[PDB]
DNA sequence: ATCGGATGTATATATCTGACACGTGCCTGGAGACTAGGGAGTAATCCCCTTGGCGGTTAAAACGCGGGGGACAGCGCGTACGTGCGTTTAAGCGGTGCTAGAGCTGTCTACGACCAATTGAGCGGCCTCGGCACCGGGATTCTCGA
DNA sequence: TCGAGAATCCCGGTGCCGAGGCCGCTCAATTGGTCGTAGACAGCTCTAGCACCGCTTAAACGCACGTACGCGCTGTCCCCCGCGTTTTAACCGCCAAGGGGATTACTCCCTAGTCTCCAGGCACGTGTCAGATATATACATCCGAT
């Protein structure tokens, strides 16, 4: 039975902030649970907003907003930005 | 119509109100604009998110089902407006 | 000779038609004044429902008073009558506030 | 027939496509922004690449290559703003960050 | 196999030691099985709404993703176990 | 002529070694025994994970070092170094327990 | 605009346990969105185990479950047995 | 306030290892391409709540004003609690062995999904009137000096 | 401590508008087919749990004991309660403008849904060093005599 996770990628970013630093399986799987805790965070959030709005659809401007409700000051700021680069490397796809 | 210090605004008497109503005798002075402080930094929450409501909202009023929601979000929910 | 009651006996009876009354203590227009001040801090020129305030005034003076319970309450784990702002900030501390 | 996984579009690690099933599996709302999928793993790409990194301080800071749930603890309390984020947040082999109190010393 | 007093077989260094790791200098003795009760009373919901969660899982072997909700909906969400 | 060091002081190290360790301060049998007791009351002869049990011996702990630690800060409140039920019972108060 | 609520069966069920009442419309309002409040929850957390279980389909079990989880003590075995009665009574025609 | 001794703790060292980084073959979810609908977006309209001001009132706030009441500091004692050392004890390793029950696959089927046709339960809107809110006044009971 | 006095409770009477009842007027609830499918269920594994039992030992319980914080009491200060007065601006009632909120009607961009193909992810092996552990050592710090 095949179990996804981020391993692989929280590894990349480990790699790709500390080359050098390793990882234990513990605080691995640690990392993969709190990604989903606070994704399925963001989700019922965006999801109650939207339903505030009464708009079946969920766009990034929901997750801007819920992820500005979500994060303490400049954290959500700083966030939002490279989420705006994203979109934006994305949009200019 | 640029606004300040309506937090002094909230006089004494209408603290130890509350107070009372909390059931305290004794106070000291040395609350009261602490107290001040503390309804800032808590209100400095709700209305910003708030208005985040409002703010994907696209509205310029703002509404009670935004501090519902927020409040909800705060889990300090409460009833009587929808 | 004039008559004065003794200390806290006026409050005391205040406490009592306090917790007996369940409408509002704070004047709106001025707690009105202050939601607008901080609003136009994040942005500037929002309008507001008069049950939107209603119910942030509400809401607030109930947190509020919950403060000053529980504050009370240390203050009787603290032995006295007279309340301590350490107190209040604790209280937010246990109340994870901190 | 070129392929391009919409990570790479954007450059990134976490996968767009995979995030989109699940958030499709998870129901939120009946139809998705495209967009929204890279914006949120984009977010979670930083906030996890400010929490590993504060763990790594923690870590090479105990001469520690692979990083201890005990850094988790540490990073996650010593910050405001992720403290803030998970106060309600327990983790597990976390223990308490260190703190004594002023009166606890002797005089 | 009828189980029972369990609760005392928290020892009193036990408690100590969980209390100098919450950096507590003296302690008295009224606070241990009182603690304890607390513990008790403490998991008395969750291990409940675990089984809850076992209960609509339709199984006789109860595992850590239950508690993991409880807490959850306990507001004490823990990390670490999927 | 034998020493012995002043109150509290291997306390102290104790502590300080304590919030230096991370690891559990509770022996897994008893802890695990308790919990199956506690799972009989609501249904007789169920299984569980070492993971799952090891959970709740984490989160439980932790808990509990949250508890005596604010109940800590509040004795510190009450200006004593010594514990007493009514600070945790207070502290329950406080964090709406009950 | 159609604005739904059920401040109507709140006057009926009322009348039901006391006829010889009123009630303020402030309080009715309070109540409904009592009744708004109980049911997102229960909602949620239906939907939530359902996820566990993998369910797509939310069923009077799952409700039953999530009373329990929710509701404490006699309340919960009350509104259990209640429940139950209704969907027999349902299901019996 | 210092020095000496005890003790507890940070360090270097050695090796063991088992997690752990690493690489595979194989799988399927993700990408890529194509189709539809219809949620969302825009715009013109209406309404109408809000935000603004104006004047009169007083209850309320500001301020002052003793002053008894307790916050607090100190001071005696004592009991309860750290501690170090005894004691005994289950805790942990570990390894064995059985299987009950998770945990997986393969049906097949009842069961909403959904749509279409139908409508009466319900909701906005309109009287209406009676508990209820206010008021004034009389009688009751707490409280502070004997 | 028995009165004086004061804040309060209660009683009757006044006037009101919200609570409520009823009325047009739907759209959302019902009904009934119809269909693909979620899972109900059967029926297999296998493994993780569950218990068994032995061996070692770090750990736990209790003792004695100093001792020192908890506690209890006293006196002081100051300070916040209570009342009196003076000032004010919240309120309240009314008016008015418009600017936003909500609405509806189009319009179509984007996403859901489908089908194809494969390549990144995942289970699975595989050496292998970060660090766990133990040991002797050197440094820090308490506690008591001076």
């Amino acid at each position: 039975t095949r179990k996804e996770s981020y391993a692989i990628y929280v590894y990349k970013v480990l790699k790709q902030v500390h080359p050098d630093t390793g990882i234990s399986s513990k605080a691995m799987s640690i990392m993969n649970s709190f990604v989903n805790d606070v994704f399925e965070r963001i989700a019922g959030e965006a999801s109650r907003l939207a339903h505030y709005n009464k708009r079946s659809t969920i766009t990034s401007r929901e997750i801007q907003t819920a992820v500005r409700l979500l994060l303490p000051g400049e954290l959500a700021k700083h966030a939002v930005s490279e989420g705006t680069k994203a979109v934006t490397k994305y949009t200019s796809a | 119509k640029v606004l300040r210090d309506n937090i002094q605004g909230i006089t004494k008497p209408a603290i130890r109100r509350l107070a009372r109503r909390g059931g305290v005798k004794r106070i000291s002075g040395l609350i009261y604009e602490e107290t001040r402080g503390v309804l800032k930094v808590f209100l400095e929450n709700v209305i910003r998110d708030a208005v985040t409501y409002t703010e994907h909202a696209k509205r310029k009023t703002v509404t009670a089902m935004d501090v519902v929601y927020a409040l909800k979000r705060q889990g300090r929910t409460l009833y009587g407006f929808g | 000779k004039p008559h004065r009651y003794r200390p806290g006996t006026v409050a005391l009876r205040e406490i009592r038609r306090y917790q007996k009354s369940t409408e509002l203590l704070i004047r709106k227009l001025p707690f009105q004044r202050l939601v607008r001040e901080i609003a136009q801090d994040f942005k500037t020129d929002l309008r507001f429902q008069s049950s939107a305030v209603m119910a942030l005034q509400e809401a607030s003076e109930a947190y509020l008073v919950a403060l000053f319970e529980d504050t009370n309450l240390c203050a009787i784990h603290a032995k006295r009558v007279t309340i301590m702002p350490k107190d209040i900030q604790l209280a937010r501390r246990i109340r994870g506030e901190r | 027939a070129k392929a391009k996984t919409r990570s790479s579009r954007a450059g990134l690690q976490f996968p767009v496509g995979r995030v989109h099933r699940l958030l499709r599996k998870g129901n939120y709302a009946e139809r998705v922004g495209a967009g929204a999928p890279v914006y949120l793993a984009a977010v979670l790409e930083y906030l996890t690449a400010e929490i590993l990194e504060l763990a790594g301080n923690a870590a090479r800071d105990n001469k520690k290559t692979r990083i201890i749930p005990r850094h988790l603890q540490l990073a996650v309390r010593n910050d405001e703003e992720l403290n803030k984020l998970l106060g309600r947040v327990t983790i597990a082999q976390g223990g308490v960050l260190p703190n004594i109190q002023s009166v606890l010393l002797p005089k």
